[PDB]
RNA sequence: CUUGAGUCUCGUAGAGGGGGGUAGAAUUCCAGGUGUAGCGGUGAAAUGCGUAGAGAUCUGGAGGAAUACCGGUGGCGAAGGCGGCCCCCUGGACGAAGACUGACGCUCAGGUGCGAAAGCGUGGGGAGCAAACAGGAUUAGAUACCCUGGUAGUCCACGCCGUAAACGAUGUCGACUUGGAGGUUGUGCCCUUGAGGCGUGGCUUCCGGAGCUAACGCGUUAAGUCGACCGCCUGGGGAGUAC
């Protein structure tokens, strides 16, 4: 039960930071592909995206760091 | 040339300074008869985690069809300039003209 | 010749998927297991209990026609999901009725609210409906006799997850589940679902809109671990379950039956 | 897995929450996995049996149910 | 001593010994207690029994500071973790936050070698 | 790999038709630039052994397609390798 | 001549390679604050570190190495192998249609290259881990297993080494022979009326038929049915040793 299929997006936005938190963590971590329903093709990507908000403070590594 | 798209971040004491450091950029993007697709000033904005010990920070996105010389210039600009904390510029296949969705 | 092709494709025509074409024909009843015969490839294993009406009793004796459901194919032996969701279509065709005229009539008696609507109940169904829908204006059937007959009038439909609530008195008045998972959320709010599998640690009742729940094995009860949930409640039936808990990340909506 | 008690709430009860959070985290877990170096082949061979294991019980187990036991 | 209504709790949990260090919220330790200290030695420390008793001395080592206001940072895997808190609140204080504050690398340093028993 | 333009250019010069590109001399062609071309990377980055890989297996086809012209049609042969100026 | 082989057009996914940047977590050390008697470790201990203020805790700094979550009998690579993020240079694979070349092919003794880990050379680096070594245990002994430390090495540059259960213990290339359940990555049509429906390609995991096999098992990714080329075996030891 894949979104980004059902919507039919050509790539993920690392800028769309809503989007990218319902598939991070209370935590931080990035939520498994088992769990979301995600497709493989797109959950790599989604996690690339995440990982380029981390490095622009757009998202959190972790819950507990500052 | 090759559509790239640059997102850097300015510290938030230096907010004033940052329309003059765009347009800098700009200028040096069109010397090069490079187009510029898009460019946001997102703003002070508060950063998930303290870089640098400071919690808020000035984010301005740009997109830039240039040759590669003109944004490694840039890239060097950014980097020995105090007031960008980070870059991220990040090539692009397409122009990618529309706004984003935090604009929005 | 094309005889038999022609009357495939004619087969074809005359019969469809879901439970929608009252065709299976009551053909053995025995205490606990009816079955049928709609066209498949084999006789449904039916339970008794998708047919007795409202008070305990069965009412359709031999040749008797009920559509079932499809789109399930052979688990090793056999034909069907049960006949008695097909009936959920017909009540769907109720509740889409009122749009025609903009007021769905029969009676809806709701006596109170497991989550924030008063429960209405249609024929032998039961349903949920959000706070509101109970009540017209600030009336409130808490002080009318108890179980009281009125209709329904709908006030708020969820139109993915099933949660209606209805209107009860004033005749004279007239990416998808995950992003805002923030509605049947804040702490305890019952919910009506429908139990799926259980899984010899869990029940897996799941029923709003595309998601998953559980209620484990140590709630269940008032027994902890000795319980098997297997014994203890039911396979397919629409029961008390509330949230507890959500995490809308690792999408475990972590619900309860101890309440 | 910061938590924060609610006004009003019992103590027991945040407790529960917490266990359950860190649970969900998977925390003591990865301690657990971090305490010792794994190496890499035994990482690979613990992973690839697992696996296997989960495909028997899936499989086989299944062909033996559609059988009765008594 | 200057009384402090609010503070933390560190509980240091490991698989020998508990600590429970009671500090207040800018950082500066207060009082603190273990599991060895609490007469507890080998088998017996590494317990969760142990754990509770050492939190429970903390606590009365830090009746001076007037401490009502309490939140938990738990650290480490150990039996001292639930059982340690548990203790707390039974010693009386407001339990506010309870954090989990166990360093997890993001893979980083090699750990030591795997044990041969 | 080798731009579409200069690839482009490449068949038009030595192919025949223009339209061509299969050419056996084409072929070679396309081959040879792209050798020179990996040259300058190769110059630079010494460790970069599968890439040279490929490289290396450019060469060998640009070798057979040679032999199989010199079979064919020797003058022909010749031209070519007097155009890109391969030693063999 | 165009069916093999290749070239061109447009896309596609990728831990494929080389180079240069950077991010966050964690360990270690240094400086300082708070604080007070234990810490650490084990099956149990002790060596060890601690009132010269450790451990705990907070602040600031240094430096190195590796990249949690994603992450998968997932992906890429000839094999070895390859995993944060960004850029630059770069090799291959696959699909979609066309267009072209016209057997240009397959295999390969010698030959040439690439080739984990350890190891060697020169110059750097050195956090963690740790052969050697030391002490403490255990023991009849313990030149081990366990504990506390700990140097080569692991890391980088450029050379050499040329081996591993370098394994699918299965050479490469091509053709042909019943099925099922998946994964992954394209792509054509179809009301995408919805996460779908019907196909058609590539790579891939498991089960199983005929057949094959000493049996175990293999089974369209063959260990089946055949062809082409190469490599290799001829009882165990002596020996992959001596010269």
């Amino acid at each position: 039960f894949c979104r980004f299929t059902a919507e039919g997006v050509q790539e993920i936005d690392y800028k769309d930071i809503a989007t990218l938190k319902n598939y991070i963590t209370e935590s931080g971590k990035i939520v498994p592909s088992r769990i979301t329903g995600t497709r493989a093709k797109y959950q790599r990507q989604l996690a690339r995206a995440i990982k380029r908000a981390r490095y622009l403070s757009l998202l959190p590594y972790t819950d507990r760091h500052q | 040339m090759r559509h790239y798209e640059i997102v850097f971040m300015v510290h938030p004491d230096q907010s004033e300074q940052v329309p003059g450091m765009i347009e800098r950029y700009t200028a040096a993007i069109t010397g090069a008869e490079g187009k510029i697709h898009r460019l946001e000033d997102w703003g002070r904005r508060q950063l998930a985690y303290p870089i640098n010990k400071l919690h808020k920070a000035h984010y301005v996105l740009m997109n830039v069809e240039a040759p590669q010389e003109v944004i490694d210039e840039l890239e060097t600009t950014f980097r020995f300039n105090d007031a960008v904390i980070r870059s991220m510029v990040m090539r692009t296949k397409h122009a990618v003209t529309e706004a984003s969705p935090m604009v929005k | 010749e094309s005889f038999a092709q022609l009357f495939e494709e004619s087969l074809k025509e005359i019969e469809t998927r879901p439970g929608s074409i009252v065709r299976g024909v009551v053909v053995a009843i025995d205490k606990d297991v009816v079955l049928v015969d709609a066209g498949l490839k084999s006789e449904s294993a039916i339970p008794a209990e998708q047919f007795k009406n409202a008070q305990g009793e069965l009412e359709i004796q031999v040749g008797d026609e009920v559509d079932v459901a499809l789109d399930a194919v052979e688990d090793g032996f056999g034909e069907t999901l049960l006949s008695r969701e097909k009936a959920k279509r017909h009540e769907a065709w109720i509740t889409l009725e009122k749009a025609y005229e903009d007021a769905e009539t029969v009676t809806g008696v709701i006596n109170g609210k497991v989550k924030g609507g008063f429960t209405v109940e249609l024929n032998g169904i039961r349903a949920f409906l959000p706070g509101s829908l109970v009540d017209v204006r600030p009336v409130r059937d808490t002080l009318h006799l108890e179980g009281k007959e009125l209709e329904f009038k709908v006030i708020k439909l969820d139109q993915k997850r099933n949660n209606v609530v209805v209107s009860r008195r004033a005749v004279i008045e007239s990416e998808d589940p995950w992003v805002a998972i923030a509605k049947r959320y804040p702490e305890g709010t019952k919910l009506t679902g429908r139990v799926t599998n259980l899984t010899d640690y869990g029940c897996f009742v799941e029923i709003e809109e595309g998601v998953e729940g559980l209620v484990h094995v140590s709630e269940m009860d008032w027994t902890n671990k000795n319980i098997h949930p297997s014994k203890v409640v039911n396979v397919g039936d629409v029961v008390e379950v509330m949230v507890l808990d959500i995490d809308e990340e690792r999408r475990r909506i972590s619900l309860g039956l101890k309440q | 897995p910061v938590i924060k008690v609610r006004e009003n709430e019992p103590f027991d009860v945040a407790l529960r929450r917490f266990k359950r959070s860190c649970e969900k985290a998977g925390v003591l877990a990865e301690v657990r996995r971090r305490e010792f170096y794994e190496k890499p082949t035994t990482e690979r061979k613990r992973a690839k049996a697992s696996a296997v294991k989960r495909h028997a019980k899936k499989l086989a187990r299944e062909n033996a149910r559609r059988t009765r036991l008594y | 001593r200057k009384q402090v209504s609010d503070g933390v709790a560190h509980i240091h949990a490991s698989f020998n010994n508990t600590i429970v260090t009671i500090t207040d919220r800018q950082g500066n330790a207060l009082g603190w207690a273990t599991a060895g200290g609490s007469g507890f030695r080998g088998s017996r420390k590494s317990t969760p029994f142990a754990a509770q008793v050492a939190a429970e001395r903390c606590a009365d080592a830090v009746k001076e500071y007037g401490i009502k206001n309490l939140e938990v940072m738990v650290k480490g895997p150990g039996p001292g973790r639930e059982s340690t808190i548990r203790a707390l609140n039974a010693a009386g204080f407001r339990i506010t936050n309870i954090t989990d504050v166990t360093p997890i690398p993001h893979n980083g340093c090699r750990p030591p070698k795997k044990r041969r028993v | 790999s080798l731009s579409t333009e200069a690839t482009a250019k490449i068949v038009s010069e030595f192919g025949r038709d223009a339209n061509d590109t299969g050419s056996t001399e084409v072929q070679v062609a396309l081959l040879t630039a792209q050798i020179n071309h990996l040259q300058g990377h190769f110059a630079e980055h010494k460790k970069d052994h599968h890439s040279r890989r490929g490289l290396l297996r450019m060469v060998s086809q640009r070798r057979k397609l040679l032999d199989y012209l010199k079979r064919k049609d020797v003058a022909r042969y010749t031209q070519l390798i007097e155009r890109l100026g391969l030693r063999r």
